[PDB]
C-alpha cells in the first residue's frame, strides 16, 4: 500500500539492505498530496499507507506534518537485514508529549545544575563530572 | 659517495613514503589489533 | 469585460502617529526593546512586507508604493548631475575643444587643506575629475548651453515630486484591489507596446530633428555658438534639407511606401565616426525606428479584454513533453500569487543585461568623443559588471525565499518545479565533477606555467612558443564577422565591431578601436571565467535546490529561509540555511567579477590603447605584455598588480590623493571584516559581560541590555566589509590608474 | 522567608540574576515543590525569559 | 636641545620647506590669467601657507633634521601648549559627555519603561542635563564620597567562577 | 551515543518532548513539582545532538542537558 | 504636532541632528583658525 | 508516455530508471565489458582490464614527456607507463588486503567469485600483466 509517487534520486542508499531501515505506517481518511522529506510531493491512498525510509527523523519528520497539518496519526519500525523489526514510536502506544502511567526515571540528576562537582576531583576515573 | 644523492633522494623522496603510506594504510583499516 | 480598475479610496489613515512608534510594522517588535538585538531586527525586517501582514492584496499596495519612492530618488540623482553639469563645470570650455580639455563636474571646498582635490583640468577650470560620461551623452543629444541643463534638472525635480506625490497616493488615497494587481496580459502588452515602444519611437523622433542636425555641424568644426536654437530645426525646412537633402519630400515618401528616400538619415554603414569615435548617429536612429516597430508589435501577443490574443496560460500548459510529465502546468498561479518568484526571474534578467551592457559598450562605442576617454570606458564598464554581478545572485535568493515561504507541493504535483527537486542530487553531483574538472585543467595550467619557469624551463610551457592552447573556435568566429559586411549583411558597409578585424581607428591620436587578436594566453583565461561562473552557480542552485529540506535536515521549510544552523549535533549543521548559501555565493561572484576586470583592464592597456606617430607605429600602455606575461600568476602578480600600483602609491602632494587613501582606507576595512568571519558570537558575548560589570560597579546600565550581534548578522556584516574593502580598493586602484593614462 | 510581593535578591550562583533584585509573585504553600517561589524580574536573561522558580534559602530580603 | 632638535625658526631645513612648497603652487598659478577665479583661489592658497610658516616659527617649536616639527610630552612646561594645555581641555570635554550621559540613565531608570526613552529621547528632560555638566569634577567628587558613585560588591551579578 | 540529563528544576511543561526531532524524551509521573510530571530521556542512542530542547526548557538555568558522546552511525545523522 | 515630535525626539534623527551641528562646529573654528597644531596662535 | 519511472518497480528507493541508465544501448554495453561478463575467470577479467588500460596509457607520456623531444622519447615515456602501473597494482594489492576476510572452512564451491580474497589476488595479477603487455605492444606500434 505504497503512495502515488514517480520517484526520485533522494531515496535509501545502501544503508537500508545493509543496516537498519525504517518504515512507517499511518492511516487516510482520503487522498491528498504531502511532501516527501527526500522527496518533493506524493498523494496518498485512503485506507493504510506504507512507506519506506532511510533515518529515524526523515519518519518522525512526515508524522510532523501528518499531525498538525492532515490530523491523522502512525507508527515507526525499524527493520534490519535478516528480517527483525522493531516497535518504535509511539513506545507504548502514547506520545511521548503525554504522561503515561507506567513509566520510569531515567537519567536525572536529583539536584541543580550548579551542583556538579570539580574535575579535579573525579582524576584519574573514567567517569565524568555529569555522571556522579 | 659523490654518487650517494642520485642514489638516496628517489629512495627518500619516493620509495619511503609510498612504504610508510601503505603501512599506515593497513593499521588504520586494521579490525582487531 | 475581465481588465477593469478596481481602487479602494481612503485605505489608510495619513498621521505622524506610527512615525513615533518604531517597529509597528510587525508584532514581535512593536512591544519595544529589551535587548540591543531589537535594534538591529527594526532594519533588518522593515521591507519584508511580506511577513508583516498575511492578505497579498496588502503586501502588493506596499510594493507598488513603494516602487514610486524609489523612482522619485532616481529623479532627485538625475536632477542632481545635470544641476552639477550646468553650474559647477566645464561643459562649454569642453565643447569647443574636446581632446584637451578634460571633465569635471565636482567642485570641492577649502577647508583643511583639501582644495588640491581641485585638479588643474582646463578651461580656466578646476575641479574633480568625474568619470560617468555625463559630457559625452551630452554632446550626443545636442546640448551645447548650461541653459539646456538647467532646464533637465529643474524638470527632474518636478518629476521627482510627482513621484513622491503617486507613491503617497496609490498607499492612502487610491489604494488598488488585488484584481488590479493580477493582470499579466494586459501588463505586458502596456509594458512592450507603451513604454518600450513610444519610448523607442519619441526618442528617435528626438534623434532625428534635434540631435542629428547639431552633430554634424559640431563635426564639421562649427563652433556651438553659431549653430542655431534646436527649435530652429523644427520649423525651416531649408535649415534641415541644407544637411539632409530628402526633407524636400517631406513626410510623403513615408506613406506612399517609398522608405529608400531616407538613407540619409537611416544608414546602415556599421564602424565608428573617424571624426568622434563613436557610433555614427544615422545609425542610432535607425536602431530605435527598427526597435519601436517591433516593440509595438510584440505588445499585441497578449489577450486582455477583446477575443484576440494568447492567454498565457493556455501558452505554458500546452507545452508538456515525455521526459517532462505536466510540463509547465502551474507556473501561472506561481509568477501571479507570488512576488519573490518574479524578482528571481527579474533580478537575473536585470543583471545579466547590466553585464551584456558592458560587453557592448566597449567594443562599440556609441558616445562621441568617449573611447579615447580611458577612464571612463575602464569605469563604466566595471561599474556595470559589478551592478549585474549584484542582481544576477539577488535572483537566486528570492528564487530560495519563493521555495520556502510561498511554495506549496499540492499546487506543483508532477511538474517541472516537482522534478527538478526529485534529481537534486543529480543536478549537484553533476555540477559538482564539473567544478572539479574545470579547476583542476584550467587552473593548473598556471600552476604548470609557474613552476616550469622557475625550474628554469620555458620551452615547456603552456604559451604560443611552447604548447599552444589556440582558440580555434572563437577565432573562427571573428573571421565571420569581418567577412559579414557585404555578404551575411550586404547592405551593411562596415563590420558592427573594428574588434573582429579590420582598421585602425583614431582619435586625436590616441586609439579609440583595434583587433582584438585571440591567443593561447587568452584562452587560458576564458576558462577561468568558464570556471569561476560554474562555482558559483553551484552555491547558488544548491541552495534553491535544498531549500526547503535535505538528507541532512528533513524539516529544514519549517526552520525558515535565514537561520544560522540546527545545533552542533548530527557533525555540523553551521550555514545550511539557503540565506548561508546566499552569502557563501556572494563571495564568488566577487571572486569572479574581480579577475573578469582584471583581465579587461589588462588586455585593453597591452593590446589597443594607446599613441601612435608617422607611419602606423602603435606604441600601446604596457606595450604588448599580454601573450608572456599573463600565463604565470608571477606575471600576474608583477606586471598587472605591482606595476601599475605605481599611480595610486604615488599620488601624494597630487590633485589625485584622495585615491590614494581611499586605496588604503579599503584595505583597512577589508581586514576589518576578517574579525567578523573568523569568530562568532559567544566570544564577543562573554566579552561584553565583564565590560558591563565595569558599569553596574559604577551604579549606571543601559536599560536597553548589550548583546552581541547575531550569528546570522554577524556573517552579515563581515561579507559587508569584505565587499566594501575590496571592491573599494581596486576602485581607488583603477581610477588612479586610469586618470594618469588618459 | 518571603510573601507575596516581597523583594529578594538571588542567591544561586548559576542563575542569570545573581547578587541581583526581585519580586516575589507566588509561592507555593505545598512543601513537596522543591522550587516553590515564583520570582519575577523586570529585566530578561539570554532566552528572553523573566522569571524562574526558586527555594527559600536562595533568596535573600531587601528593605 | 631636547635629543639634539633646533627650534624651527633657526633651523636651515624647516626654511627650505617654506620655500619649496611656495614655489610648487606660484609654478601651478602662472597658468592662468590675473583676474580669473583660479587664479584668487591659488593666491589664497599661497597665503594660508605662507602664514602657515611663519605661524610656526614664533610657535615655540622643536624641528628635527627632517625639518618637520616635532611635539615634547615630558611634562615641561615649557612645552605646555603641546600636550598638557590640550590634554586638560579635551578632559574637560570627555568627562563632561562620560557625566551627562550617565544622569540621563539613572534619572530614566526609576520609571515603567526606562528602555522607551533610550530610544526616543525625553529632549526637554535631556537638554537641561547636558548643561548640569560644566562642574562634573565637583559633582563626580561629591559621589564618590557620599557612597552614590560606586555600588557595593553584593549588587553586581558574577560569573559562576568568582 | 551523547548524554542527555535531567536536573530536578524540571517544572514539567513538556516542551522539550515536543521539540525533540528523533524522539528521545519523553514525560513520566512525578510528585515534585505543580505539574507532578518530569522529563526523561529513556532513548538517547538516537539523540542526534542538535540542542533543539535546550533551546525549549524555559528554567534558568537549563533542566535539560545534552553533553557530547561518542559517534555512531545514529548520532552522526548519516542516510548512507 | 506632538507626535512628529517625538518623531523628532527618537534616537537616528537626534544623532544626525548633534552630529551635523556638531561637525560644522569644528569646521568652522578651523575656517577662523586653521593649520593649529598646538596653541601657538 | 513517460521516459522516467522507479528503478525496479520501487518509488522509494532512491534511484531512477532513464535512458541514460536502464535502456536498450547501457544493458548489452555494460554486460559485456569484462568487469560483468558471465562466464569469466577471475584472472581473464583482470587481464582484459589491464589490456585495455596499459595501451592507452603510454599516449600522453610519449607524447608531452618531459624527453618528447629526444631521440629516447619513446623509452622515457614507456618506462613511466610501467611505474604508473607499479602504482595502481600497489593500489589493487593494498585493497583487497584489507576489503576481503581470509576463509576458515576449505569449502570453496565457487571460485570464480571475484569479490573475494583469492580471486581478487588472481584479478590484481591479471591486470599487471595485461597492462604491462599492452605498454610493450604499442611500443612495438609506434616504433614504426
Ligand atoms: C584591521 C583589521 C582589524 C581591526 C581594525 C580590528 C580592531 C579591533 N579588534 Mg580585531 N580581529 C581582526 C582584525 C581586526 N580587528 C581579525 C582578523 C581577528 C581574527 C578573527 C580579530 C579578532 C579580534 C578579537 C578576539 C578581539 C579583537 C579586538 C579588537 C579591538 C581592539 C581594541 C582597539 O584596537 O580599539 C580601537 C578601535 C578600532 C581600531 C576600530 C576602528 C574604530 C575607528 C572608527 C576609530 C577611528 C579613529 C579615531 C578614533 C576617529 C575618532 C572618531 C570620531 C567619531 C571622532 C578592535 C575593535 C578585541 C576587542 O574587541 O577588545 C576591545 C578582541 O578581544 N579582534
Ligand atoms: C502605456 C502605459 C504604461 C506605461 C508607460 C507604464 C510604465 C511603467 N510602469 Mg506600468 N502599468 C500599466 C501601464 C503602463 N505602465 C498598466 C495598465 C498596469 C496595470 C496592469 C501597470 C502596472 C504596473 C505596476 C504594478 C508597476 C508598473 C511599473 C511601471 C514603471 C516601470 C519602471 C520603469 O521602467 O521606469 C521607467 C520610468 C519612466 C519611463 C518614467 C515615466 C514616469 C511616468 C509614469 C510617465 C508616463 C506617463 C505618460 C505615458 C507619459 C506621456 C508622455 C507625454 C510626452 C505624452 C514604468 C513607469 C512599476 C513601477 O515602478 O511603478 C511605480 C510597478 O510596480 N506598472
Ligand atoms: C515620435 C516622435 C515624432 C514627433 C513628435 C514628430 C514631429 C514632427 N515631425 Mg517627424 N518623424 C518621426 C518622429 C516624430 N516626428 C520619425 C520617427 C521620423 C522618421 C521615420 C520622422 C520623419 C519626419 C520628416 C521627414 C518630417 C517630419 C516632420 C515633423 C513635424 C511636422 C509633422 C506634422 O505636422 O505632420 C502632421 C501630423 C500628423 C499627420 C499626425 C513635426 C515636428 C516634418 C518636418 O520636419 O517639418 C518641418 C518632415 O518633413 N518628421
Ligand atoms: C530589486 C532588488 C531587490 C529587492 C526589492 C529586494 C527586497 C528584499 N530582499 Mg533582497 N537582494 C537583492 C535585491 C533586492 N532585494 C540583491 C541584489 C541581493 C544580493 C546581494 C539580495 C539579497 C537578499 C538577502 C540575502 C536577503 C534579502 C532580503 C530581502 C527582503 C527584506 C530586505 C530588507 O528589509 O532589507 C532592509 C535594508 C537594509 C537593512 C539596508 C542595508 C543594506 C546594506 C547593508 C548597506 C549598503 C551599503 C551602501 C550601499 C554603501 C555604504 C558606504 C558606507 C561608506 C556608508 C526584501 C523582500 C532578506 C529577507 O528576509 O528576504 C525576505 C534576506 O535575507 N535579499
Ligand atoms: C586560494 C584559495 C582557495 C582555493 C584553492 C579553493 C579551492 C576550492 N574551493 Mg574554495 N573557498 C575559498 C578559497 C579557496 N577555495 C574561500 C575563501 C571560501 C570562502 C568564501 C571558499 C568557499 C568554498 C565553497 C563554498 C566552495 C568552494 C569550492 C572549492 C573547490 C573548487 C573545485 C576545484 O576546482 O577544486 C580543484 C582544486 C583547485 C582548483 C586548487 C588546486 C589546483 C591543483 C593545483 C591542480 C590539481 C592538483 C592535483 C589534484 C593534486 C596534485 C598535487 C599533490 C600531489 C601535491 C576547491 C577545492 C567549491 C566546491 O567544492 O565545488 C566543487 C564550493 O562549493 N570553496
Ligand atoms: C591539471 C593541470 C595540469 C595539466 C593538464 C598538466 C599537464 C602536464 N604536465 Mg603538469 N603540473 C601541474 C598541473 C598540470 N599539468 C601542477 C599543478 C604542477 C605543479 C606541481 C605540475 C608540474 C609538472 C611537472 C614538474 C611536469 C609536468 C608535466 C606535464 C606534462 C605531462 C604530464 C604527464 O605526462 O602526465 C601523464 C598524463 C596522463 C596520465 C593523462 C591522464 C589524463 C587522460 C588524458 C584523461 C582522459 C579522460 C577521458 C577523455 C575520459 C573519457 C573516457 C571515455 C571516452 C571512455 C603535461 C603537459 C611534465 C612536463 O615535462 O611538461 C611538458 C613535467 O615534468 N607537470
Ligand atoms: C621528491 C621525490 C621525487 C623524485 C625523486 C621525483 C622524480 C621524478 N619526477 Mg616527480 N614528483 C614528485 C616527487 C618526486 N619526483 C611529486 C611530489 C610530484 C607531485 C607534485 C611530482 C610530479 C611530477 C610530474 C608531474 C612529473 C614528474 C617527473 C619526474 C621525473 C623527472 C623528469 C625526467 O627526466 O624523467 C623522465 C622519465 C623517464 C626517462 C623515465 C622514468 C621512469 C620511472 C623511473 C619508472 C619507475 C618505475 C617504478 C615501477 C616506479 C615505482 C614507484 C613506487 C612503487 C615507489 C623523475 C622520475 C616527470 C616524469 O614522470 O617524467 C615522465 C613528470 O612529468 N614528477
Ligand atoms: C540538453 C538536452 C535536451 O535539450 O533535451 C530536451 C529534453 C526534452 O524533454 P521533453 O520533450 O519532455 O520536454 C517537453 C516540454 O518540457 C518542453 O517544454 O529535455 C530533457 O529531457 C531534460 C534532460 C536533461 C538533460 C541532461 C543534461
Ligand atoms: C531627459 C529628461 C527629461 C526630459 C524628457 C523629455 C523632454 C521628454 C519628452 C518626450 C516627448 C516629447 C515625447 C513625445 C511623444 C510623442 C509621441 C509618442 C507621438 C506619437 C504619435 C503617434 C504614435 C501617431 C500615430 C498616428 C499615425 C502615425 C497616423 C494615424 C494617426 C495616429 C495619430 C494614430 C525629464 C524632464 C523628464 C527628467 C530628466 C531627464
Ligand atoms: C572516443 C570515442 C569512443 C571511444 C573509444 C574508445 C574508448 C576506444 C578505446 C580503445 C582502446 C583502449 C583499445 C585498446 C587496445 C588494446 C590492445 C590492442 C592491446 C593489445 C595487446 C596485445 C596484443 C598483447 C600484449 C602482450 C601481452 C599481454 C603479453 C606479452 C606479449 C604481448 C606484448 C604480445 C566511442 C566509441 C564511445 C565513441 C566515439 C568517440
Ligand atoms: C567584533 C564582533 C562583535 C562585537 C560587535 C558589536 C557588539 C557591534 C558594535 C556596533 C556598535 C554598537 C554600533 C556603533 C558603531 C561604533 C559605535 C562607531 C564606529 C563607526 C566609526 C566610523 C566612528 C560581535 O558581536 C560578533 C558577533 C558574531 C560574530 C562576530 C562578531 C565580531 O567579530
Ligand atoms: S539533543 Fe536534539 S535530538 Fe537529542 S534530545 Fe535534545 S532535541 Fe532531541
Ligand atoms: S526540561 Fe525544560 S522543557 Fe523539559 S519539562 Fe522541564 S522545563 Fe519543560
Amino acid at each position: 500500500p505504497s503512495p502515488i509517487f514517480g520517484g526520485s534520486t533522494g531515496g535509501w542508499l545502501r544503508k537500508a539492505q545493509v543496516e537498519e531501515k525504517y518504515v512507517i505506517t499511518w492511516d487516510s481518511p482520503k487522498e491528498q498530496i504531502f511532501e516527501m522529506p527526500t522527496g518533493g510531493a506524493a498523494i496518498m491512498r485512503e485506507g493504510p499507507n506504507l512507506l519506506k525510509l532511510a533515518r529515524k527523523e526523515q519518519c518522525l519528520a512526515l508524522g510532523t506534518r501528518l499531525r498538525s497539518k492532515y490530523k491523522i496519526k502512525y507508527q515507526f519500525y525499524r527493520v534490519f537485514p535478516n528480517g527483525e523489526v522493531q516497535y518504535l514510536h509511539p513506545k507504548d502506544g502514547v506520545y511521548p508529549e503525554k504522561v503515561n502511567a507506567g513509566r520510569q526515571g531515567v537519567g536525572q540528576n536529583f539536584r541543580s545544575i550548579g551542583k556538579n562537582v570539580s574535575p579535579i576531583e573525579v582524576k584519574f576515573t573514567g567517569k565524568q563530572p555529569y555522571d556522579l | 659517495m659523490i654518487n650517494l644523492p642520485s642514489l638516496f633522494v628517489p629512495l627518500v623522496g619516493l620509495l619511503f613514503p609510498a612504504v610508510a603510506m601503505a603501512s599506515l594504510f593497513l593499521h588504520v583499516e586494521k579490525r582487531l589489533l | 469585460k475581465n481588465v477593469q480598475i478596481f481602487v479602494e479610496k481612503d485605505a489608510v489613515e495619513t498621521s505622524f502617529e506610527k512615525w513615533s512608534q518604531p517597529g509597528h510594522f510587525s508584532r514581535t517588535l512593536a512591544k519595544g526593546p529589551k535587548t540591543t538585538t531589537w535594534i538591529w531586527n527594526l532594519h533588518a525586517d522593515a521591507h519584508d512586507f511580506d511577513s508583516q501582514t498575511n492578505s497579498l492584496e496588502e503586501v502588493s499596495r506596499k510594493i507598488f508604493s513603494a516602487h514610486f519612492g524609489q523612482l522619485a530618488a532616481i529623479f532627485l540623482w538625475i536632477s542632481g548631475m545635470h544641476f552639477h553639469g550646468a553650474y559647477f563645470s566645464n561643459y562649454s570650455a569642453w565643447l569647443s575643444d574636446p581632446i584637451k580639455i578634460k571633465q569635471s563636474s565636482q567642485v570641492v571646498w577649502p577647508i583643511v587643506g583639501q582644495e588640491i582635490l581641485n585638479a588643474d583640468v582646463g578651461g580656466n577650470f578646476q575641479g574633480v575629475q568625474t568619470t560617468s560620461g555625463w559630457f559625452q551623452m551630452w554632446r550626443a543629444e545636442g546640448i551645447t548651453s548650461e541653459v539646456e541643463l538647467y532646464w533637465i534638472a529643474i524638470g527632474g525635480l518636478i518629476m521627482s515630486a510627482l513621484m513622491l506625490f503617486a507613491g503617497w497616493f496609490h498607499y492612502h488615497k487610491a489604494a488598488p484591489k488585488l484584481e488590479w494587481f493580477q493582470n499579466a496580459e494586459s501588463m505586458m502588452n502596456h509594458h512592450l507596446a507603451g513604454l518600450l515602444g513610444l519610448g523607442c519611437l519619441s526618442w528617435s523622433g528626438h534623434q532625428i530633428h534635434i540631435a542629428l542636425p547639431i552633430n554634424k555641424l559640431l563635426d564639421a568644426g562649427v563652433s556651438p555658438q553659431e549653430i542655431p536654437l534646436p527649435h530652429e530645426f523644427l520649423i525651416n525646412r531649408d535649415l534641415m534639407a541644407q544637411l539632409y537633402p530628402s526633407f524636400e519630400k517631406g513626410l510623403t515618401p513615408f506613406f506612399s511606401g517609398q522608405w529608400g528616400v531616407y538613407s540619409d538619415f537611416l544608414t546602415f554603414k556599421g564602424g565608428l565616426n573617424p571624426v568622434t569615435g563613436g557610433l555614427w548617429l544615422s545609425d542610432i536612429a535607425h536602431h530605435h525606428l527598427a526597435l519601436s516597430v517591433l516593440f509595438i508589435i510584440a505588445g499585441h501577443m497578449y489577450r486582455t479584454n477583446w477575443g484576440i490574443g494568447h492567454s498565457m496560460k493556455e501558452i505554458l500548459e500546452a507545452h508538456k513533453g515525455p521526459f517532462t510529465g505536466e510540463g509547465h502546468k502551474g507556473l501561472y498561479e506561481i509568477l501571479t500569487t507570488s512576488w519573490h518568484a518574479q524578482l528571481a526571474i527579474n533580478l537575473a534578467m536585470i543583471g545579466s543585461l547590466s553585464i551584456i551592457v558592458a560587453h557592448h559598450m566597449y567594443a562599440m562605442p556609441p558616445y562621441p568623443y568617449i573611447a579615447t576617454d580611458y577612464a571612463t570606458q575602464l569605469s563604466l564598464f566595471t561599474h556595470h559588471m559589478w551592478i549585474g554581478g549584484f542582481c544576477v545572485v539577488g535572483g537566486a535568493a528570492h528564487g530560495a525565499i519563493f521555495m520556502v515561504r510561498d511554495y506549496t507541493p499540492a499546487n506543483n504535483y508532477n511538474n517541472l518545479l516537482d522534478r527538478d527537486l526529485r534529481h537534486r542530487d543529480e543536478i549537484i553531483s553533476n555540477l559538482n565533477w564539473v567544478c572539479i574538472f574545470l579547476g583542476c585543467h584550467a587552473f593548473g595550467f598556471y600552476i604548470h606555467n609557474d613552476t616550469m619557469r622557475a625550474l628554469g624551463r620555458p620551452q615547456d610551457m603552456f604559451s604560443d612558443k611552447a604548447i599552444q592552447l589556440q582558440p580555434i573556435f572563437a577565432q573562427w568566429i571573428q573571421n565571420i564577422h569581418l567577412l559579414a559586411p557585404g555578404t551575411t549583411a550586404p547592405n551593411a558597409l562596415a563590420t558592427t565591431s573594428y574588434a573582429f578585424g579590420g582598421d585602425i581607428v583614431e582619435v586625436g591620436g590616441k586609439i579609440a578601436m583595434m583587433p582584438i587578436k585571440l591567443g593561447t594566453a587568452d584562452f587560458m583565461v576564458h576558462h577561468i571565467h568558464a570556471f569561476t561562473i560554474h562555482v558559483t552557480v553551484l552555491i547558488l542552485l544548491k541552495g534553491v535546490l535544498y531549500a526547503r529540506s535535505s538528507k541532512l535536515i528533513p524539516d529544514k521549510a519549517n526552520l525558515g529561509f535565514r537561520f544560522p544552523c540546527d545545533g552542533p549535533g548530527r557533525g555540523g549543521t553551521c550555514q545550511s540555511s539557503s540565506w548561508d548559501h546566499v552569502f557563501l555565493g556572494l563571495f564568488w561572484m566577487y571572486n569572479a567579477i574581480s579577475v573578469v576586470i582584471f583581465h579587461f583592464s589588462w588586455k585593453m592597456q597591452s593590446d589597443v590603447w594607446g599613441t601612435v606617430t608617422a607611419d602606423g607605429s602603435i606604441s600601446h600602455i604596457t606595450g604588448g605584455n599580454f601573450a608572456q606575461s599573463s600565463i604565470t600568476i608571477n606575471g600576474w602578480l608583477r606586471d598587472f598588480l605591482w606595476s601599475q600600483a605605481s599611480q595610486v602609491i604615488q599620488s601624494y602632494g597630487s590633485a589625485s590623493s584622495a585615491y590614494g587613501l581611499i586605496f588604503l582606507g579599503a584595505h583597512f576595512i577589508w581586514a576589518f571584516s576578517l574579525m567578523f568571519l573568523f569568530s562568532g558570537r559567544g566570544y564577543w558575548q562573554e566579552l561584553i559581560e565583564s565590560i558591563v560589570w565595569a558599569h553596574n560597579k559604577l551604579n549606571f546600565a543601559p536599560a536597553i541590555q548589550p548583546r552581541a550581534l547575531s550569528i546570522t548578522q554577524g556573517r552579515a556584516v563581515g561579507l559587508a566589509h569584505y565587499l566594501l574593502g575590496g571592491i573599494g580598493t581596486t576602485w581607488a586602484f583603477f581610477l588612479a590608474r586610469s586618470l594618469s593614462i588618459t | 522567608g518571603p510573601k507575596r510581593g516581597a523583594k529578594v535578591k538571588i542567591l544561586r550562583k548559576e542563575s542569570y540574576w545573581y547578587k541581583g533584585t526581585g519580586s516575589v509573585v507566588a509561592v507555593d504553600q505545598d512543601p513537596n515543590t522543591r522550587y516553590p517561589v515564583v520570582v519575577r524580574f523586570n529585566k530578561v536573561n539570554y532566552a528572553n525569559v523573566s522569571t524562574n522558580n526558586y527555594a527559600l534559602d536562595e533568596i535573600q530580603e531587601v528593605e | 636641545d631636547i635629543s639634539g632638535l633646533t627650534p624651527c625658526k633657526e633651523s636651515k631645513q624647516f626654511a627650505k620647506r617654506e620655500k619649496q612648497a611656495l614655489k610648487k603652487l606660484q609654478a601651478s598659478l602662472k597658468l592662468y590669467a590675473d583676474d580669473s577665479a583660479p587664479a584668487l583661489a591659488i593666491k589664497a592658497t599661497m597665503e594660508k601657507t605662507k602664514k602657515r610658516f611663519d605661524n610656526y616659527g614664533k610657535y615655540g617649536l622643536l624641528c628635527g633634521s627632517d625639518g618637520l616639527p616635532h611635539l615634547i610630552v615630558s611634562g615641561d612646561q615649557r612645552h605646555w601648549g603641546e600636550f598638557i594645555t590640550p590634554g586638560i581641555l579635551f578632559l574637560y570635554i570627555a568627562g563632561w559627555i562620560g557625566w551627562v550621559g550617565r544622569s540621563y540613565l539613572i534619572a530614566i531608570r526609576d520609571e515603567k519603561k526606562p528602555t522607551q526613552k533610550e530610544i526616543i529621547i525625553d529632549v526637554p528632560l535631556a537638554s537641561r542635563l547636558l548643561f548640569r555638566g560644566f562642574s562634573w569634577p565637583v559633582a563626580a567628587y561629591r559621589e564618590l564620597l557620599n557612597g552614590e558613585l560606586v555600588d557595593a560588591a553584593a549588587a553586581a551579578a558574577a560569573a559562576a567562577a568568582a | 551515543s551523547h548524554s542527555v540529563k535531567i536536573y530536578d528544576t524540571c517544572i514539567g511543561c513538556t516542551q522539550c518532548v515536543r521539540a525533540c526531532p528523533t524522539d528521545v524524551l519523553e514525560m513520566i509521573p512525578w510528585g515534585g513539582c505543580k505539574a507532578k510530571q518530569i522529563a526523561s530521556a529513556p532513548r538517547t542512542e538516537d539523540c542526534v545532538g542538535c540542542k533543539r530542547c535546550e533551546s525549549a526548557c524555559p528554567t534558568d538555568f537549563l533542566s535539560v542537558r545534552v553533553y557530547l558522546w561518542h559517534e555512531t552511525t545514529r548520532s552522526m545523522g548519516l542516510a548512507y | 504636532m506632538r507626535d512628529l515630535k517625538t518623531y523628532l525626539s527618537v534616537a537616528p534623527v537626534a544623532s544626525t541632528l548633534w552630529f551635523a551641528a556638531l561637525a560644522g562646529l569644528l569646521i568652522e573654528i578651523n575656517r577662523l583658525f586653521p593649520d593649529a597644531l598646538t596653541f601657538p596662535f | 508516455a513517460n521516459f522516467i519511472k522507479p528503478y525496479n518497480d520501487d518509488p522509494f528507493v532512491g534511484h531512477l530508471a532513464t535512458p541514460i541508465t536502464s535502456s536498450a544501448v547501457t544493458r548489452s554495453l555494460l554486460k559485456n565489458l569484462p568487469a560483468y561478463r558471465f562466464g569469466l575467470t577471475p584472472l581473464l577479467r583482470g587481464l582484459e582490464i589491464g589490456l585495455a588500460h596499459g595501451y592507452f596509457l603510454i599516449g600522453p607520456f610519449f607524447k608531452l614527456g618531459p624527453l618528447r623531444n629526444s631521440e629516447i622519447a619513446l623509452f622515457a615515456g614507456f618506462l613511466s607507463t610501467i611505474g604508473l602501473i607499479l602504482i595502481l597494482t600497489l593500489g589493487l594489492t593494498i585493497y583487497g588486503a584489507v576489503v576481503f576476510k581470509e576463509e576458515k572452512v576449505m569449502s570453496s564451491a565457487n571460485v570464480n567469485n571475484l569479490q573475494t580474497k583469492k580471486a581478487w589476488d588472481q584479478f590484481k595479477g591479471g591486470f599487471f600483466v595485461g597492462a604491462c603487455g599492452s605498454a610493450g605492444f604499442a611500443l612495438i606500434c609506434l616504433y614504426v
